[PDB]
């Protein structure tokens, strides 16, 4: 995720799980979606189930 | 008196003034400034 000039942009890859959780071989993102957000991003958290 | 309500009335009845009809007026207010465009114009596309 970024936020320049708002515009928050969102790029998704799912790889089907190898043996190693953050391996090494390349994997190209691709955007999702792009929306305009406009405001001031500093602080981020996540949610849980 | 000297005891007002703040509000009256717009009576409308089918038979009046062109000056005392029940006028239906609607007004758009625009924010064209420096930001992310949201609502547009409809774009007109044609053949290849
Ligand atoms: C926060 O985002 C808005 C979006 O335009 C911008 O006007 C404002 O300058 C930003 N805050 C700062 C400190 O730049």
């Amino acid at each position: 995720f970024k936020n320049i000039d708002g515009y928050f942009k969102i790029y998704s890859k799912h790889t089907p799980i190898i043996g190693r959780d953050f391996p090494q071989g390349f994997s190209a993102l691709e955007p999702l979606v792009d929306l305009p957000i406009g405001i001031n991003i500093t602080r981020f958290q996540t949610l849980l189930a | 008196p000297n005891c007002y309500f703040p509000l009256q009335s717009y009576g409308f009845r089918p038979t009046y003034g062109v000056g005392h009809q029940p006028y239906r007026v609607v007004v758009l207010s625009f924010e064209l400034l420096h930001a992310p465009a949201t609502v547009c114009g409809p774009k007109k596309s044609t053949n290849l």
